[PDB]
């Protein structure tokens, strides 16, 4: 499974770019499609596409100037951009997601194009001290309980390593993602939620991204960086 | 005792539908769709005739209404007719390509067929309410309820009822015709001969003396032929309660659930 | 065949055998220990059920 | 109410819903028939469009036919015959050459029509080896009415005309036959099912318009049944 | 032969001794359950064929179900949903089963190949893993040990036992005359009970691959087999329309349910999570739940036009769903 990232650079502001992120290795038709980072700052979620083209959202930051596209045969995702804006300038991920019961969404992220021109979810700390070997607790706190009346709480994990996109540790603050190690644990209660990574070693050091799945839009955490 | 029986079979016929699950057939949603045509006729409009025919011929009921009551008369009666030439047109084409029609089979057309037939049954009938209102003469002409346009009466009944009657007319003798190109194809040719005959027998008449009536006023006696209207409209009216009694007695499933209820 | 029905006949021929009233017996029990545990047989109250 | 996962859920399962009715609206446009032949009876030759289930598709006048044959299955077909009980047509098949096994032919024909899971279904029958019935016959070596005592005392239908150039006793042995098993298709008198005797050569042009031909009577006599004309 | 015949009637003497008392006698006096009435709280529509398979998941939020249209679908029975739809190469499918992980499913029919699909996968699709091949019947049943090895039951009167990563049978277990109809796993896992046309059920253990114990007190083919909760005992189905309650330690019929209203067969049993209640399905298009202690129906779930193939009691016990061939299949509570 790969998603290959294509076209940015720089814009004058007020002109138009089309990013295309191309999916191979999967089945793109099941994948409903998402998530931009600025250069010095976290993530923020930019639109989402459904299976077939169905149901659209965006951010209230870029609705009325951006379309998203998708060519189903062709896997390609589009992101057509009107009027670019000095805010607009970041880095824009393509994330696959599906929607079933049991189903891990968010589970993989493109590399990324540099492009240069509420729940609300907080990180008690930007920067945490780190030792190898000793346990190491992040919480990130919420505005409104993440908890529905079905029991799922939607609180999703993710770690971006130096030079590397995000990828998606926890799902719904229980459940451990395929692939990753099973040293990280997510315990959370209603309104407050903590991952605790217990024998830490390296490349387990990056910034950890909260993000709330509750209801669009999709809020993430400033994320609070490890440095060892 | 019309109106009751004319109510009372329509009312089996669309709770035997509901009560029996093994008539969810596509074919039987149009047989309950007539039925509640048939349901509807008898519930609104007939009493009404019958309490003019007690207060004699003049219309007690408030002014207006006497406008929507001939509409009623309109809309449920031609869709009735356009429910039974559809009906007519589907079994001709299943008799004559078996196959090719349990390709185009599924239900999903079926339904686009009803809402052809209830389309078109709004489409005839448009003029009469907003006309009828609006101009009292138009449609409570004489002092008595009675549609009174004579160049849109002529062609409307022609299309509302002529039309269909020649698509029956040309496929019901056609789906005879594929029976007879043994004792299983030659007993259907005599059901629907039946069939045909009764509802041409009942229906037509009070159309013919409608068109006789408007072309010949001139030339013709008014009282005989409010007469013979005022039996035919009975006639036709018992057409509705005829359908019902021909489904009891053809069908084994029908007859039970009337049997039970 | 027929020398495999006799060696079948002749191990299922000698088993340890229980008493059929105490199996009814153990039966039972097991039925009355877990009745409040099942859910058919007593109705669960409406906010409790998942359907 | 409904969380936004869910929601996408909702909008998967109607996506899978609109699939599940396109496969479904494709696959009622095909026709199948289960064809069932004990032994010896030419079932592979029966149909030539076409060459644990083997299943063969051909396609005649627009129309597309699929036609299951079962080898592995034992003379006991009581449980999986069942599966085959939505089928248009059965397609039977057996030789008239073989006079001893024509009895266990008719006894399998009686268990198959009179099976209750199978009591709709209709039955295309072939007589098959007809070319080698009419040289048995013509031989005289066997007798049918050893085999058959009834043969003897019959008679061919008057009404019933034999094809040109076919002999006058063959034709009364081949509609023996015939009629032999029209006696145990008509004995129940449901009129729900009928069954069609076809005579069929070892190598015959066309069975498939013979199969075509007679699944449009069933069709035919379905909608009669629907309409409520018969 | 000879020295069989004189086998044979020792093991029905030996029966009679040990048959002090009969189980009815010894629950003549327990608390009558009483009419249980349950009400369908779901319908399961989207099969456009009969249903012929179901089986619930673990969790007992999850089912598959198997029909004529040729695909396995699976559902998420609080809401409904679809989780995934599966197409089945062969139309024909009398068997499905659920893993007891939830990682696979199997199929199996007159294909003659038991399939394992793989549900959760990178790529997002089901995927069969493997195809197991060497029946040269029918399957009638299959069952999941573990995610590695699953038993199936096949119509050329051999059960048998694969290593699914092989992909070759690891035990086969023959001993039946007739077709093997059913299949049913004990909670304990080290051994199992299968049904045949031969009117014989069997308790095979799963390591030797030896018949331990036959049973036989049905005058026709069993359709379908249930152990009871506590693992010491089973009941089978039959078109006779009698279910029989049989019992492994004991080694004789304890009892036997049957109506003289009803002389339908039964095409599926299961048992209530306490063991009291064993549901049967019927070819009269109506499940009887029957009071296994006392032997007397209870209640009756009859909301289905056609024949009910299916019934499955979840791992709770909460509902019980029930397919048929209408291709709706109902979760009772
Ligand atoms: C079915 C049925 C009802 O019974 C029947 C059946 C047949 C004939 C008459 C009747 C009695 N109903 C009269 C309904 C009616 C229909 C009309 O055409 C569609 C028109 N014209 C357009 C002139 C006027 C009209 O009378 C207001």
């Amino acid at each position: 499974v790969q998603l290959v990232e294509s076209g940015g650079g720089l814009v004058q502001p007020g002109g138009s770019r089309k990013l295309s992120c191309s999916a191979s290795g999967f089945a793109f038709s099941s994948f409903g499609m998402h998530v931009r980072q600025a250069p010095e700052k976290g993530l923020e979620w930019v639109a989402y596409i459904s299976s077939g083209s169905g149901t659209i959202y965006y951010a209230d930051t870029v609705k009325g100037r951006f379309t998203i596209s998708r060519d189903d045969p062709k896997n390609t995702l589009f992101l057509q951009m009107t009027s670019l804006r000095s805010e607009d300038t970041a880095m824009y991920y393509c994330v696959r997601s599906i929607y079933y019961y049991g189903s891990s969404p968010f589970d993989f992220w493109g590399q990324g194009t540099t492009l240069t021109v509420d729940i609300v979810m907080t990180q008690a700390t930007s920067s945490v001290p780190v030792t190898p070997g000793e346990s190491v607790s992040i919480s990130c706190r919420s505005s409104k309980s993440l908890l529905h009346s079905n029991g799922n709480t939607y609180l999703y994990w993710f770690l971006q390593r130096p030079g590397q996109s995000p990828q998606l540790l926890i799902y719904r603050m229980s459940n451990l993602a395929s692939g990753v190690p099973d040293r990280f644990s997510g315990s959370g209660s209603g309104t407050a939620f903590t991952l605790t990574i217990s024998r830490l070693e390296a490349e387990d050091v990056g910034v950890y991204y909260c993000m709330q799945h509750l209801e669009y839009p999709l809020t993430f955490g400033a994320g609070t960086k490890l440095e060892l | 005792v019309v109106i009751i029986l004319t109510i009372a079979g329509n009312i089996l016929v669309i709770m035997a539908v509901s009560l029996e699950k093994k008539l969810q057939n596509a074919t039987n949603y149009f047989l309950m769709s007539l039925a509640i045509a048939d349901m509807l006729l008898g519930f609104l409009v007939m009493p009404v005739s019958m309490l003019t025919i007690l207060y004699g011929y003049r219309w007690p009921l408030p002014s207006k209404l006497c406008a929507v009551w001939i509409y009623l008369d309109v809309l449920f009666s031609t869709a009735s007719i356009m429910h039974l030439c559809a009906i007519s047109l589907d079994r001709y084409v299943a008799i004559q390509n078996p196959i090719h029609h349990s390709r185009f089979n599924s239900r999903t057309k079926a339904f686009l067929k009803i809402i052809a037939v209830w389309t078109i049954s709004v489409g005839i009938s448009m003029p009469i309410p907003v006309f009828g209102l609006q101009d009292d003469s138009k449609v409570f002409k004489e002092g008595s309820c009675l549609l009174a346009d004579d160049n849109f009466v002529l062609i409307g009944s022609f299309v509302s009822f002529f039309i269909p009657l020649t698509i029956m007319v040309i496929t019901y003798f056609l789906t005879i015709k594929s029976l007879q190109k043994i004792s299983n194809e030659q007993k259907a040719c005599k059901v629907l001969g039946i069939v045909f005959f009764l509802f041409v027998v009942m229906w037509c008449p009070f159309f013919i003396t409608n068109i006789m009536a408007v072309i010949c006023k001139e030339s013709c006696n008014e009282d005989v032929i409010g007469a013979l209207l005022n039996v035919f409209v009975w006639i036709g009216y018992l057409s509705s309660a005829v359908n019902p009694l021909v489904y009891t007695l053809f069908n084994k499933t029908y007859r039970s659930a009337f049997s039970r209820y | 065949q027929a020398r495999k029905l006799v060696e079948q006949l002749k191990m299922e021929a000698n088993i340890d055998r229980i008493k059929v009233s105490k199996a009814a017996a153990d039966l039972m029990a097991y039925c009355e220990a877990h009745a409040k545990e099942d859910p058919l047989l007593t109705p669960v109250p409406a906010s409790e059920n998942p359907f | 109410t409904v969380s936004a996962e869910d929601k996408a859920a909702a909008e998967r399962s109607k996506m899978i819903d609109k699939n599940l009715r396109e496969d479904g609206e494709k696959a009622r446009r095909t026709l199948r028939l289960l064809l069932l032949g004990a032994d010896n009876s030419g079932k592979s030759t029966i149909v030539k469009q076409m060459r644990g289930i083997f299943e063969t598709k051909f396609q005649v006048d627009k129309v597309n036919f699929h036609m299951f044959d079962v080898g592995g299955q034992r003379d006991e077909r009581r449980k999986w015959i069942q599966c085959f009980n939505d089928v248009t047509a059965i397609i039977f098949v057996v030789d008239s050459s073989d006079y001893n096994r024509l009895q266990e032919a008719l006894n399998d024909f009686k268990s198959i029509w009179n099976n209750r899971w199978l009591r709709t279904i209709s039955v295309i029958l072939f007589l098959n080896k007809q070319d080698l019935l009419a040289e048995k016959v013509l031989a005289g070596k066997s007798k049918i009415e050893d085999y058959f005592p009834e043969f003897a005392r019959y008679t061919t239908p008057e009404d019933a005309t034999p094809e040109p150039g076919e002999d006058p006793r063959v034709t009364r042995a081949k509609y023996f036959i015939r009629k032999e098993f029209v006696d145990i298709s008509t004995a129940s008198g449901d009129g729900r099912h009928i069954c069609y005797p076809h005579f069929t050569c070892a190598v015959d042009t066309e069975n498939a318009r013979r199969i075509f031909n007679d699944c449009k009577d069933i069709i035919l006599q379905m909608n009669l049944r629907e309409y409520n004309l018969v | 032969r000879q020295e069989a015949e004189q086998l044979k009637n020792q093991i029905r003497d030996a029966r009679k001794a040990c048959a002090d008392a009969t189980l009815s006698q010894i629950t003549n006096n327990i608390d009558p359950v009483g009419r249980i009435q349950m009400r369908t709280r779901r319908t399961l529509r989207g099969h456009l064929a009969k249903i012929y398979a179901m089986h619930w998941g673990t969790d007992s939020r999850l089912l598959v179900s198997a029909s004529q249209d040729g695909k396995l679908i699976i559902w998420d029975s609080y809401t409904t949903n679809k989780v995934h739809a599966i197409p089945l190469r062969s139309s024909w499918v009398m068997t499905c089963a659920y893993a007891p992980s939830g990682n696979y499913v199997a199929c199996g029919g007159l294909d003659n190949i038991c399939s394992i699909y793989n549900l959760k996968t990178r790529e997002g699709n089901v995927r069969v893993s493997r195809e197991l091949a060497g029946h040269t019947g029918y399957l009638s049943c299959c069952r999941f040990l573990d995610d590695n090895q699953i038993v199936t039951s096949s119509g050329d009167t051999t059960c048998a036992l694969w290593d699914i990563e092989t992909g070759q049978q690891t035990t086969t277990f023959t001993g039946h005359t007739g077709d093997v109809m059913s299949l049913s796993l004990a909670p304990d896992t080290r051994l199992f009970v299968s049904g045949a046309c031969d009117a014989s059920a069997k308790l095979w253990d799963v390591r030797e691959g030896m018949c331990r114990q036959t049973f036989t007190g049905h005058e026709s083919d069993i359709n379908a087999i249930c152990f009871f909760p506590n693992g010491n005992a089973f009941a089978t189905g039959s078109d006779d329309a009698t279910c029989r309650l049989f019992d492994l330690r004991a080694d004789q019929e304890l009892m036997t349910y049957s109506h003289d209203n009803i002389i339908c067969g039964i095409t599926s049993v299961s048992f209530s999570k306490s063991g009291r209640l064993l549901l049967a399905g019927y070819d009269d298009f109506n499940c009887n739940v029957w009071d296994a202690l006392k032997a007397d129906r209870a209640g009756v779930l009859a909301g289905h036009d056609n024949r009910v193939s299916c019934l499955g009691v979840t791992d709770d016990g909460m509902a019980v769903a029930t397919g048929s061939w209408d291709s709706f299949l109902k979760i009772w509570n």
